């Protein structure tokens, strides 16, 4: 699936109501669950990275958010071979985890996406 | 709706054909002949660019002096270029000065002294010219594309001439050219911008009259070339930029697939990496080169001459790693004419057409040379409510089936210039002339 | 040009009988305006990204279908931004311009990855002549910041996005805006203008950090690719008589495979030199300059000693014949640029923008001997003359030896 | 050093008590004299490649079994060919010098794989300092040709195998060279020198083509590695004196983490910038600088305000205790040049070369406040000064606001 | 066989007046039947490239010797594949085969070879 088709999907479910009443307190326990805030992980870091469009979204990030973006991957890397978890602060905190790269990936993606269906534009 | 192209002729056959636009206060007059280089034979190659020199060396009345100074006191340029087919000489000027500047291009025309000091003194600048177009990368391409596509015929042959003929052109000659090609009959009296129609007709009446008629009168734009599937490798290593063209033989001025072939060199289009809006552009050609970096530009053209022309594409290129790609992404292109093309593609270089063939003619010289071409070579101005009409006629189904005749399993001319190690041999460029899928 | 006003913006057109409209929009953003250097070719570069209602992508898909073209440059005076397009396109053209001036995206990968590249480009294409590196370098040297700063970005002062966002902000602006439809019909374009640029900021004139100063001085550009250079003399008191000047002094050929019969073509007889007389008004201050390009340091060196000195022998005496042939080249020289497209913008640009009437080819004044004679004997006793030398500058002349 | 001759040869030396000796080839083929830019540094870097009796090669391999070390560099006035060895392998030594001037090979591939990409990086090490760009293109100005040529070879500038090897034919020729010998006996050396130069070409002088001629202006270097500004004054009667100015209004500091209580480090309080005043004589036209760098263009502004000021204060009054620390410093200065055996080896080179007597440090003249007043108020007030700009040079002074 | 060694051999036999009067014909004759001249090559074309010495001694050959060598190789290799042999111009006389190469890898030899004597050097 694409980022957009996620996002959008999202943003439908956060609209309704009753949809998120539900759906959020959910998607916060999933999250707990899934524990990749301890092993120092942004929700984004975990994002599949080999396609030409992630691969271009992260040639935009700026230069800051990279380098920590590294430094979180092999901080990670070290947690998994050792089978250790992170220990406080480099536990991820709920307010930290932000969606750093969720913009550029959209960008990429949204220019991707029109540049399809104008390949596929009838003069009328 | 631009003004109507007026159009008159004289006793001996000149047509004087002007196109009137109140806005400006320049106009362009000049003479567009129908005779270039593809006119002379083995012998005298060059003669036709000799003149060119030779008609601004002085007349029967001035000398090289005064024509200098009294172009440079009429307060606007003189030109002239000769090509294969067809030869101009025009002048810019001030609405006020189209008199002075008619005089002036009558004189050098039919007056020329040619004298044996000025051909002796024109003799080394010309040869100082042969090695200096080495320079021009694009003029260098195209010249030994012609010399293989037509080979040993008179489209082959350079407008320069060979060295020898350079060194041996005498003023018998050059007036017997001039005498038996200069005829009232293929010549064509333009005029754009602030020029009265009635008045450019007086002073030809003035100054052209005493023009000789050829023996046997065809009508303008009458012309058999064998194409000759073939390649010219010019490696140079110490190049930076590789130039390569490809091309099959095209369509002349009057074939009926002209536009069907208009229409299919705009479905490839042009792409430059210097331009901003370039990544950007529909073309799949384009899309190809730009996300692969394959090239540095690419320009479609669609060539013609009386009875034959070239299609192609030429290609500059950086990247000497993957020549290989860039050329057989630019074949496969060409393939999808035959093979896949439909309203889509086509109905877009429609629009494309529609709009380019008007804005081309933005100035009174582009609107001077459109009327010389086109009276040139067809014999009449053709009104843009008639192009849009052969426009509009070209289908999806048309161009597939003027690309299965004229570019499907076809032989290409191909010439390559610089670091082209990586342009495979002709077999394999040849070979991606068709597609083994379809 | 029927000047007129659409909703705080000035809107000048002029209907004619063609099938095809320019529609340009000439902005007060040009480098003389530059608040950091390179700023106003970023910004050139910068239109027709991604705007909030339409993409760059978007936008030269639909272009294609119109089959209209775009052509944009930066002065020292201007951005302009300029469209040709067939007439009935009109509506779509100017609400495209009303995009890029209300709503340009302007993000960080664009100016990266698309806008400074691109600009890089067009620099080094322009730089690949040797004549427009000495001229550029003459402007550097004579008036130091404004009409000095240079025009292009370079890679030694890089721009940033913040930068480029700041100087848009006061150029995109109804003060810096100026509407010129060539082959528009002018009610029509102002009632388009009135709808689309209504709710454009009205911002405040841009103006040139600090007055315009005149220096002399040198410049030694050293290149490998070829040989050139200019003689400046900045002038503090811009006349229209310096035009007719530079036009006189001419260089190059009105005919093909010859010299010309104007001083400085006159003197590059013998060589492989070319030559132009170029003047430059900017309102406040002038330049008039001469710049000789060629293969050879010791054929420009020879070149550039007769052209100083037909500069001289113009300051003794001019001929009536000769008076009469500068004005001829300069009524001339007036017409061809009130038609070319991008010229005749900027000039309607200058004339809504400041205030500075256009002179009409047909009103080109007629200067006497004495006058122009007048006009070359001071600029041969200028305090402040400029050399800029470019290619193999130890070979070429310095400002004292001339 | 007792001066003496062998062969045709001038030969200086000086016996010592330490184990180490050094030899020095002094040229006269230092860049004043170079026939094509660069070829003096060129003809350096090919000092010990391949000779007709012994490989490039063979002599590095040697070298080490002596544990001796070699030193070349080249100046505006010569090239010094320097080998430090123990005294007793001086034959060996000698030899080799001999075979460097008589039987050097010369060939192609030399060049383009040895000596013209050392000669390459040896510049591009020199140049990331900005004050030695800035104070070369102060010289570049300042004399145009001669003095004004550059020390070492550039890229724009290509040297070829046929420059070099003309340039060696008149250099290496006995009229051109001086063997000076620190901690060698006399006697040994002469005897040494005499039958290994005795083959050598006698040659002709050397000479400068052209006379010297001082200019005014300014160069404007854009570099992207730092800042730097030099203030230079030529001069036509090279004086003494300048040498206790330059000392007096000094610059560095003579004590760690200490601004300085000279005139000129005075002037760098509140800033991260250094400055340094120096006196270049080159015996028939002088340069007087004072070179400011540091990484904030506006603080080096700042500085050159203060400096050029410190030097009119001076042409004002200097007290009788400013004199003599202007004397202490300047015999200090004078004391170490005799000791370094780089600079050392040149100023007995100018001896036996050119004829200028040295000045011991002992004999160095003590300058009255009026004197040292008198050559700074002759500085402020000269008319061809000069000014480079290195770095971001829109930013740094012009020599108009100084 | 270095080429030092094969010029050091010739040069003594070329010294010996016997030696060169039996050996001199005999080269002749065997240039002759070796025919390569009849390919439009010189005798140095034929060498070896694909050593360290030879690719440094190549990359020393001034531009023109270097691009004329290089036209000889591809109109030898044409003349190969076509089964045909040189005719007019193209045959190369006895006194256009030049030891273009020759001097270039002799010297390129001499430093290699010194190298080696030199790293076997002993302190006495």
């Amino acid at each position: 699936a694409s980022i957009t088709s996620v996002v959008k999907t999202s943003e439908l479910i956060l609209k309704s109501p009753l949809l998120s009443k539900i759906v959020v307190p959910l998607a916060k326990t999933y999250v707990k669950f899934s524990g990749y805030r301890q092993l120092g992980f942004k929700m984004n870091d975990l994002i599949i990275e080999e396609t030409p469009n992630m691969q271009l979204a992260l040639r935009r990030l700026p230069p800051t958010e990279s380098y920590d973006r590294v430094y979180r991957l092999i901080r990670a890397t070290q947690f998994s071979l050792s089978h250790k978890l992170a220990t406080g602060n480099d536990i991820t905190k709920p307010e930290e985890d932000d969606h750093y790269l969720i913009p550029y990936i959209l960008d990429v993606e949204a220019e991707a996406f029109e540049k399809d269906a104008l390949d596929n534009l009838e003069v009328v | 709706v631009s003004p109507k192209t007026r159009t008159s002729n004289l006793k001996n056959g000149l047509t004087i054909a002007s196109e009137s636009n109140p806005l400006v206060q320049t106009a362009t007059v000049g003479v567009w002949i129908d005779a270039g280089s593809r006119n002379e034979n083995a012998y005298n190659n060059g003669t036709a660019h000799f003149f060119e020199h030779l008609a601004f060396k002085g007349t029967d009345k001035r000398s090289q002096h005064q024509l200098e100074l009294d172009i440079e006191n009429m307060g606007g340029h003189l030109n002239a270029y000769t090509s294969r087919e067809s030869t101009v000489y025009y002048a810019k000027s001030f609405k006020d000065d189209v008199p002075k500047s008619v005089e002036i291009l009558a004189d050098i025309l039919q007056h020329s002294k040619l004298a044996e000091s000025a051909i002796d003194r024109e003799r080394e600048v010309i040869t100082r010219e042969l090695e200096e177009v080495n320079k021009q990368y694009e003029e260098v391409v195209f010249d030994h594309l012609h010399a293989t596509a037509f080979m040993n015929q008179p489209l082959g042959r350079t407008i320069l001439g060979p060295r020898e003929n350079i060194q041996t052109i005498t003023n018998t000659e050059l007036r017997k050219f001039i005498t038996e090609n200069y005829t009232a009959d293929r010549m064509v009296l333009v005029g754009a911008g602030a020029v009265d129609h009635d008045a450019l007709v007086e002073l030809a009446e003035k100054y052209f009259s005493h023009l000789p008629s050829s023996q046997s009168p065809v009508p303008l734009g009458t012309p058999i070339p064998n194409f000759v599937g073939s390649e010219v490798r010019l490696r140079d290593d110490t190049m930076p930029v590789a130039h390569i063209a490809i091309a099959v033989e095209g369509v002349s001025w009057t074939s009926e697939d002209y536009y069907t072939a208009l229409v299919a060199q705009a479905i490839i289009g042009n792409y430059d990496r210097a331009v901003g809006t370039s990544r950007h552009q529909g073309s799949r050609l384009s899309n190809i080169v730009s996300e692969n970096n394959l090239a540095n530009s690419f320009q479609s053209f669609s060539t013609s001459y009386s009875d034959t022309g070239l299609w192609g594409i030429y290609l500059t290129s950086e990247n000497t790693t993957q020549i290989d790609d860039l050329v057989h992404f630019t074949l496969k292109e060409w393939n999808r004419l035959s093979t896949s093309v439909s309203n889509l593609q086509v109905e877009r270089a429609k629009s494309q057409l529609k709009a380019g063939l008007l804005l081309s003619l933005d100035g009174t010289t582009y609107v001077a040379e459109d009327i010389g071409r086109q009276l040139t070579t067809l014999g009449r101005r053709v009104t843009p409510a008639e192009v849009e009409a052969k426009l509009e006629a070209v289908t999806e189904h048309d161009v597939r089936a003027w690309a299965q005749k004229t570019l499907y399993d076809k032989d290409i001319a191909l010439v390559g210039l610089g670091p082209i190690e990586g342009l495979y041999d002709y077999n394999r460029i040849r070979n991606d002339m068709s597609m083994m899928r379809w | 040009f029927s000047t007129a006003e659409a909703a705080g913006v000035k809107v000048a057109a002029q209907d004619g009988q063609s099938p095809i409209s320019d529609l340009s929009v000439v902005l007060r953003g040009g480098s003389r305006y530059a608040t950091v250097p390179g700023v106003s070719h970023i910004l050139e570069k910068f239109a027709f990204q991604n705007t909030v209602p339409k993409s760059a992508l978007r936008f030269v898909r639909e272009l294609e279908l119109f089959g209209g073209k775009l052509y944009t440059h930066t002065t020292r005076e201007h951005i302009v931004l300029r469209t040709q397009f067939l007439k009935q396109d009109l509506p779509y053209f100017v609400d495209a311009f009303a995009n890029v001036l209300k709503e340009t995206k302007f993000q960080q990968f664009e100016l990266t990855e698309r806008v400074a590249p691109v600009a890089e480009l067009d620099l080094l294409k322009r730089e690949s002549d040797p004549a427009f590196t000495a001229l550029e370098a003459a402007h550097e040297v004579a008036f130091r910041t404004g009409l000095g700063n240079s025009v292009y970005a370079q890679g030694y002062s890089p721009v940033t996005l913040e930068d480029v966002k700041e100087f848009a902000r006061q150029v995109y602006a109804k003060q810096n805006v100026a509407v010129v439809g060539n082959n528009v019909v002018p009610a029509d374009l102002q009632q388009l203008v009135g709808t689309a640029f209504a709710d454009l900021q009205e911002g405040s004139k841009v103006t040139q950090a600090g007055t315009t100063t005149l220096h002399g001085g040198e410049a030694r550009v050293r290149t490998s690719t070829g040989n050139a250079l200019t003689i400046a003399l900045p002038i503090a008191e811009p006349k229209p008589v310096y035009h007719a000047l530079a036009s006189f002094l001419g260089g190059p050929a009105s005919m093909p495979w010859s010299v010309g019969a104007s001083p400085l073509a006159q003197a590059t007889v013998g060589t492989h030199t070319s030559v132009k007389a170029t003047y430059h008004n900017y309102g406040d201050a002038g330049l008039f300059a001469i710049t000789i390009k060629g293969d050879s340091p010791a054929e420009i060196s020879q070149v550039a000693h007769k052209a100083v000195q037909a500069l001289k022998d113009t300051g003794a005496e001019v001929t009536e014949e000769q008076a009469a042939r500068a004005y001829a080249k300069s009524k001339f020289a007036a017409a061809e640029a009130f038609e070319n497209p991008d010229s005749s913008a900027s000039v309607i640009g200058m004339e809504l923008l400041s205030g500075v009437s256009r002179i009409a080819p047909e009103n080109v004044q007629k200067f006497t001997p004495a006058e122009l004679s007048e006009a070359a004997a001071q600029l041969s006793a200028s305090a402040k003359p400029v050399v800029a030398a470019v290619g193999q500058v130890h070979a070429l002349p310095f400002a004292d030896e001339l």
